[PDB]
RNA sequence: GGUUGCGGCCAUAUCUACCAGAAAGCACCGUUUCCCGUCCGAUCAACUGUAGUUAAGCUGGUAAGAGCCUGACCGAGUAGUGUAGUGGGUGACCAUACGCGAAACUCAGGUGCUGCAAUCU
RNA sequence: GCAGUCAAGCGUUCAUAGCGACAUUGCUUUUUGAUUCUUCGAUGUCGGCUCUUCCUAUCAUACCGAAGCAGAAUUCGGUAA
RNA sequence: GAGAACAGAAAUCUCCAGUAGAACAAAAGGGUAAAAGCCCCCUUGAUUUUGAUUUUCAGUGUGAAUACAAACCAUGAAAGU
RNA sequence: GCCCUGAAAAUGGAUGGCGCUCAAGCGUGUUACCUAUACUCUACCGUCAGGGUUGAUAUGAUGCCCUGACGAGUAGGCAGG
RNA sequence: AAAUAUGUAAGAAGUCCUUGUUACUUAAUUGAACGUGGACAUUUGAAUGAAGAGCUUUUAGUGGGCCAUUUUUGGUAAGCAGAACUGGCGAUGCGGGAUGAACCGAACGUAGAGUUAAGGUGCCGGAAUACACGCUCAUCAGACACCACAAAAGGUGUUAG
RNA sequence: GGAAUACUGCCAGCUGGGACUGAGGACUGCGACGUAAGUCAAGGAUGCUGGCAUAAUGGUUAUAUGCCGCCCGUCUUGAAACACGGACCAAGGAGUCUAACGUCUAUGCGAGUGUUUGGGUGUAAAACCCAUACGCGUAAUGAAAGUGAACGUAGGUUGGGG
RNA sequence: GAAAUUGUUGAAAGGGAAGGGCAUUUGAUCAGA
């Protein structure tokens, strides 16, 4: 017998491969597995990890987010890397010329980038151009802006978006939501 | 030390030897029915299995731990011979959270060389003389997995104090006989 | 048919299974209970400092 | 029925420290508390306003708010299997400056001085505290101290 | 506890700034090993003086060997023991060639006759009775007569085999 | 060093009984027109500092003083208590082992220290 | 319910032949409680009749010890189911 | 306690002692002495606004309470409350 | 201290049984010895973890391989079949 | 007025220094809080450990418990009834206590060898009818904790005081 | 006075007997011995020899022997229970589908998304194609009238992978 | 043309159930090389 100080046979709790059966995603994972093993590039390791992420853990990155990241000082000529989808954003009117590497480009995002004069490349093209992640800028979309997230941690005095099907007057607004009816929250 | 004792006796004095700086502790109790404070102390001394043993540097902070775990351990003052045989036969290093036998001085140098410990004898020296890097060397040493004593425990019942004819507590110099039988 | 009334038996074991977690101290604690007069002046002082440091960028 | 009022079981807790009843001395009110100060909570039973609950008697917290006659103290209370932040509004008669950090503060000052002297003189620091160490060897003399032999005494009653 | 040795144990009641060189108290302890000897020293010292192992130190511990281990002595032994219902002092006499042998005999005899375990017994004193006719116990005096001889009737020989073919004899 | 005003700690400062106190201060003390308050100028108010006194207050000293304060290998490593045993004992309870460790008691010492301002033989 | 210990007293005098206060130690489970462990997909609920066996804290019978046993009668006790 | 007509053991007056041995609506505990008690004077903070906090606690409600803020007031010479 | 009296219950029966008396009992001491799914070492299964290896004849990178640790289980969850 | 238990602290989010904001605060740049700038890495400031730390979502079952040591209430008491802490059983086999949910030992993948735990070694039964000093004779002897009970009072039984 | 011996401890002193194991599978390492060639007990067994070549080993099965082994399921704190169901066997026999949903995941597209109400078409309930709407989302908040999201590089600070 | 259940034949065992686990003996039977 052993007095165990920790749970036995505990899985790491991190993905070691994509749940997806996408053969092309698996090819990208194989390439970046080789790169992360045999380059000692932290970029390669983080890209390999990001290739495993689920859909909610790869929120889309808009071209406006990319443009703000390029407005960062000294980052204007860096290749922007999004392990996920790059979406279009018409709220921005001045997109700069740049190289973006992404898993997927929306038609509109690709059109905007090409029109601004840059290029949209895949992650294997990124790997060939920058095997050590040279001159890269990894961008990630907003995870906690998901609609599901605003209902997390619901409770008294939390302000956390009750799970509700119909909204308006008569729908969870009277007793427990105002001092005039019992109490508030 | 021998000459100091002889000289004090010749001068009509008594040479009080320095208090022991090192103890070897062996958990002699199983893992069932242990109160939480002694259980936590045994975990913190890395004695999570019966007949698992570790070296402890003696301070007030660790003597108050030995006091708490007294009914579950047999401990005492290890000799050079005991330490040498323990490290040579059952010396394992904790390398990358893995238990690696100390079969070559290169292993010891690769993991403890930054502290000046280049070989198994350097490790043993850092253990027996509680050196500046005793904490690091002792922690690098995986807890020793001893067997049951080859000639038995010498007593009918292990779980009264050594003073009361049992096995636990401070058996100060007889820990060498016990550990040599268990090693 | 009477039953058991109360016991704290096993409750500390349950608590320590996922442990007694220390409350994750942060730099810049919240100003929830701070005196509102102090908070009003603090807002004005911080705004003034921000404006001064904005002009200080030369 | 059972009784759990606010001051239940406070009979001895909130008593006035025999032969120390009456008015609070002026140093209590002359102490100055700043946000961030560490304070021990000990309720004065003669000041019924701004009194802490009995749970906080003997707890040490950090001042987060300073008002006319009181301070706000941050306590970490064990609730269930985790700690919750509690904010008490205590009049200054129920708190005092904690000395739980003064040893550390003078140690920091002395460590700065020792480091300065070390970097002005040579190379040795030894700035960490150490537990009490095993005693070194010593020679005990018998000059005027010849060992006196004791024996266990026989039993007697002396009643 | 076991086959006994005798130790001198000298302890100090550790020096302070006010009282350097404390009074160096010594005891003669019968114990099977030095660990038990020092434990017993602290036990009796805590019974006698304001000291404990945490506030004192063992200055010396030395085995005392019998001066004349091959001469038969008569020993007077004063003990104090706890019975089931009280505490009693007793004086006994033991014939043996060493103090440790006499003390082993005494512990055996106390356990046999009064069911007094080691923990319940304090050896107040062990002393050689130098002059016979100061021996005051008959069970020792009967062995101090001149030209003492006695037979050993009914000798029982231990057989090394299960079966014997002889119907043995108890002659001696 | 004395004294006053304001104090800090709040008896080592309190209490009991005596003795002493120079200078200044403080005080008791003298007076009732005014402001003011009383059954009562006793308290409180006001006026004089003049008529008087250290009697008292006050301060200090004394006492095998009471109390209080401090210390102790004083009692006592006692009582108690954390931990241990397939220890004792029918039990009540107890002993031992590894630790922590009182109170009463006894003895010894002590009896306000001190900040700010002003003042004084 | 049954049985002990002590022995202030009763018993003409005498604590204990026979008793025995104030106390106190027990045993038994043929009382009644206390509890709610078993049984509510069911163990047939009074008593008697009948019949066997067991216990002994013995009523009788056998043999005994004690007596405030002259005899007789009786009482206390022992081995005894 | 020592005193004063009726007046005694208890009525009112006087002094001395008096650490609270009284009183504070009520149960009990805590607290309180130039007061929190007794008496007197003035009053309406037992008001307005909406938050935070403590106890019970799920860190929900309710009750009760704490410290502020923004007003308007009461009292006092005032600090304050 | 041990032993004895005190010491009475019901089917025949329990130091577990036999039986044991300088014990095969009681107290105490010393050794040797016996044996758990525990401890030590080794193999094998699985799980978990850390790594190596897309440089070729390479079809099994979910592959092959190296290293270390671990394995109780109702209700229950999940996984691979 | 303990012991046990218990709050806090033991650094870079630290210590100190210079001076900017404000409608707060002060008689007053007085301070308060927040800032700008500057110095201080071997022990960055006790020990030991750290199959890492932190974070989130979502759901199962459960919401009759019981037992042991110790603390402890009601009760004459209970294998009774009710609390405290821990350890267990439930949910657990295995070796031991003959037997037994909870006691002792020890927790369990499949095997081999070695050694042990608790408990034992006359025979059942693996293992000394071992060694040693005493004690005990019972016409109801005694024979290992939990545990399967015995007391007061007595005995020139016998032993030692 | 000079020794010895016991006891305890140490040796990187020598050596005999017994048992279990032989995992791995080119080399690579650390060493030892040797001046060096090379050898070795140094990152896991080889060498030599015999018999048999089949029921001999082994498997299966029945039996015997030693030791162990209560009847499952269920409710329960607790079941082998003097608690319940079960004489036996076969076949049948119990978390399903639907509407609307929460979390998570996969996929398509993405500020949009959803062809399938319907129309077109067809090798005819399939597949293929499609307009206008409509649903959800892109805006919130208030009881409502109503109003409705950049001071700033869409902010400052602390941390933050890359 | 299953099982329960049954007849016959053959084999085996059988002192108040039977059945089961580990191990081997014996009998029968059999694969691999
Ligand atoms: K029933
Ligand atoms: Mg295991
Ligand atoms: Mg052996
Ligand atoms: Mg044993
Ligand atoms: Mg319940
Ligand atoms: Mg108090
Ligand atoms: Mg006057
Ligand atoms: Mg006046
Ligand atoms: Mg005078
Ligand atoms: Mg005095
Ligand atoms: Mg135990
Ligand atoms: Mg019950
Ligand atoms: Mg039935
Ligand atoms: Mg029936
Ligand atoms: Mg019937
Ligand atoms: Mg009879
Ligand atoms: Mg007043
Ligand atoms: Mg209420
Ligand atoms: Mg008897
Ligand atoms: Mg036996
Ligand atoms: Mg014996
Ligand atoms: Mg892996
Ligand atoms: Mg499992
Ligand atoms: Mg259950
Ligand atoms: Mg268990
Ligand atoms: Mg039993
Ligand atoms: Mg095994
Ligand atoms: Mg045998
Ligand atoms: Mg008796
Ligand atoms: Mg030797
Ligand atoms: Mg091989
Ligand atoms: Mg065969
Ligand atoms: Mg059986
Ligand atoms: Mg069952
Ligand atoms: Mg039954
Ligand atoms: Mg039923
Ligand atoms: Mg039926
Ligand atoms: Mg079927
Ligand atoms: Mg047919
Ligand atoms: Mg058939």
């Amino acid at each position: 017998g052993i007095d165990h100080t920790s749970k036995q046979h505990k899985r790491s709790g991190h993905r070691t491969a994509p749940k997806s059966d996408n053969v092309y995603l698996k090819l990208l994972v194989k390439l970046y597995t080789f790169l992360a093993r045999r380059t000692d590039a932290p970029f390669n390791k983080v890209v390999l990890k990001a290739l495993f992420l689920s859909k909610i853990n790869r929120p889309p990155v808009s071209v406006s987010r990319i443009a703000r990241a390029l407005k960062q000082e000294g980052a204007a000529n860096k290749t922007v890397v999004v392990v996920g989808t790059v979406t279009d954003d018409a709220r921005i009117f001045e997109f700069p010329k740049t190289t973006v590497a992404a898993l997927r480009f929306t038609a509109g995002a690709r059109a905007k980038i090409v029109k601004a004069g840059g290029e949209c490349i895949t992650l294997d093209q990124l790997a060939v151009r920058a095997p050590k992640g040279q001159n890269t800028l990894i961008l990630r979309g907003p995870r906690n802006s998901r609609e599901a997230v605003r209902h997390f941690g619901m409770g008294p005095h939390k302000g956390k978006a009750p799970r509700i099907l119909s909204t308006g007057r008569k729908f969870e607004r009277a007793r427990g939501r105002r001092r005039s009816k019992g109490f508030k929250v | 030390i021998i000459q100091a004792k002889r000289d004090a006796k010749a001068a009509g004095s008594y040479y009080v030897e320095a208090q022991h700086k090192l103890v070897f502790v062996v958990r002699i109790k199983g893992i069932n029915k242990i109160p939480p404070k002694p259980r936590k102390v045994l975990q913190l001394l890395r004695l999570t299995r019966i007949n698992s043993g570790t070296f402890v540097k003696v301070t007030k902070a660790t003597l108050e731990l030995l006091k708490l775990i007294e009914p579950y351990v047999a401990y005492g003052y290890p000799s050079y011979s005991t330490i040498r045989q323990l490290v040579y036969k059952r010396g394992f290093g904790k390398i990358n959270k893995q238990r690696v036998p100390l079969s070559d001085n290169a292993i010891i140098e690769a993991n403890l060389g930054k502290y000046g410990i280049l070989s198994i004898d350097d490790l043993i020296h850092e253990i027996i003389t509680v050196g500046p890097h005793f904490k690091q060397a002792n922690n690098f040493l995986w807890p020793f997995k001893l067997s049951n004593p080859s000639g038995g425990w010498g007593v009918p019942r292990k779980f009264k104090h050594f003073i009361q004819g049992g096995s636990f507590g401070n058996r100060e110099e007889f820990i060498n006989k016990l550990v040599k039988s268990m090693n | 048919a009477k039953s058991k009334n109360h016991t704290a038996h096993n409750q500390t074991r349950k608590a320590h299974r996922n442990g007694i977690k220390k409350p994750k101290t942060y730099k810049y604690p919240s100003l929830k209970g701070v005196d509102p007069k102090f908070r009003r002046n603090h807002k004005h002082a911080l705004h003034g400092t921000a404006k001064a440091l904005a002009a200080a960028k030369k | 029925g059972k009784s759990h009022g606010y001051r239940s079981r406070t009979r001895y807790m909130f008593q006035r420290d025999f032969r120390k009843h009456g008015a609070v001395h002026l140093s209590t009110y002359l102490k100055v508390y700043k946000v961030g100060d560490i304070v021990d909570i000990k309720a004065n039973g003669s000041i019924q306003k701004g009194m802490p609950h009995k749970f906080y008697q003997g707890k040490t917290g950090v001042v987060y708010n300073v008002t006319k006659s009181s301070v706000g103290v941050i306590i970490n209370k064990m609730v269930g299997n985790r700690y919750l932040e509690k904010r008490l509004n205590l009049r200054v008669e129920h708190i005092k400056h904690s000395k739980c950090r003064q040893e550390f503060l003078e140690r920091v000052k002395a460590n700065a001085a020792k480091r300065a002297e070390a970097k002005a003189q040579g190379v040795a620091v030894q700035l960490k505290r150490q537990p009490a160490q095993p005693r070194e060897s010593r020679i005990v003399s018998t000059e005027g101290n010849v060992p006196q032999t004791l024996a266990p005494v026989p039993y007697e009653t002396f009643i | 506890m076991a086959h006994f040795k005798e130790y001198q144990v000298i302890g100090r009641r550790l020096p302070t700034e006010s009282v350097p060189e404390p009074k160096l108290f010594r005891m003669r302890i019968f114990a099977s090993n030095e660990v038990i000897a020092k434990s017993r020293y602290w036990y009796f010292l805590q019974k006698l003086h304001k000291v404990k192992k945490a506030s004192g130190e063992i200055v010396s511990i030395n085995q005392i060997n019998e001066a004349h281990p091959t001469k038969v002595k008569n020993f007077g032994v004063w003990v104090r023991y706890d019975s089931r219902s009280g505490t009693h002092n007793m004086y006994k006499e033991i014939r043996d060639v060493s103090r440790v042998a006499a003390v082993e005999t005494l512990y055996q005899d106390m356990a046999a006759r009064h069911r007094a375990r080691f923990r319940s017994i304090h050896i107040l004193k062990v002393a050689e009775i130098e002059k016979t006719a100061d021996v005051k116990r008959q069970y020792v005096k009967q062995f101090l007569t001149k030209d003492l001889k006695f037979p050993l009737p009914h000798r029982v020989q231990k057989s090394t085999k299960t079966f014997s073919y002889k119907r043995p004899s108890t002659f001696y």
